[PDB]
């Protein structure tokens, strides 16, 4: 396990706005087990200084769910950590590989246990963008079994007051 | 939570809790449980989904 190189000058800027979710490497069982109703996620996000907002969007049953959290950023651009809110432990971020405009590849781990999500701005992803995305896999030494990706459609915006976590 | 006001006295005449009448932490070493029916409190992962 190591911190893998970020976005060469990460420019939080133009990573922001929206972001939709395509696909996840990851050895968490809970993708596996039960790993159908793998529901549409997308973020909005924004610079907050050097940390960032995210808001995830997700259905949950069909009501819709908004999760607001900081990003706080490692004091080292394109590095975050996420608080152990729930005394969940703190997890380490790194925007690996970004077309700001186009896909992100972003790293995630947690007691090396450890994830890797593809976004996109677009319902497509280029093929090779998604074999570049394979081979990270490979890389972090995760399976092809361990690919898991999400439908094309019904992604949520807009979450109630009442349907927001606002975890931060 | 929220068992110690049982636990209080009550003035008639002014509507106040006073003292503590019974005790609100003996259990005699009893392990004797209450099922909390509201327990479900929604947590997100970003290691996982």
């Amino acid at each position: 396990i190591s911190t893998i190189q970020p976005k060469a000058n990460f420019d939080a800027q133009q990573f922001a706005g929206t972001w939709l979710l395509v696909a996840v490497g990851s050895a968490c069982r809970f993708l596996q087990e039960q790993g159908h109703r793998a529901e549409a996620t997308t973020l909005h996000v924004a610079p907050q200084g050097t940390a960032m907002a995210v808001s995830t969007f997700r259905k949950l049953d069909g009501i819709c769910w908004q999760v607001r959290q900081l990003y706080g950023d490692t004091g080292v651009l394109g590095r975050f950590l996420l608080q152990a809110r729930d005394a969940r432990g703190a997890v380490h971020v790194v925007v690996a590989e970004t077309d700001y405009q186009s896909f992100a590849v972003l790293y995630l781990e947690r007691a090396g246990q450890l994830s890797v999500k593809l976004y996109a701005r677009s319902l497509p992803v280029s093929d090779s963008v998604l074999s570049g995305f394979e081979q990270r896999v490979q890389e972090a030494h995760l399976t092809e079994d361990q690919i898991f990706y999400f439908p094309k459609y019904g992604f949520c915006e807009a979450a109630d007051q009442f349907h927001v976590l606002d975890e931060v | 939570p929220g068992s110690q006001k049982a636990a209080l006295g009550y003035n008639i005449l002014t509507q106040e809790d006073a003292q503590s009448v019974y005790d609100a932490s003996y259990y005699g070493g009893q392990c004797e449980t209450v099922y909390n029916g509201e327990w479900r409190e929604l947590r997100y992962d970003s290691t996982c989904e």
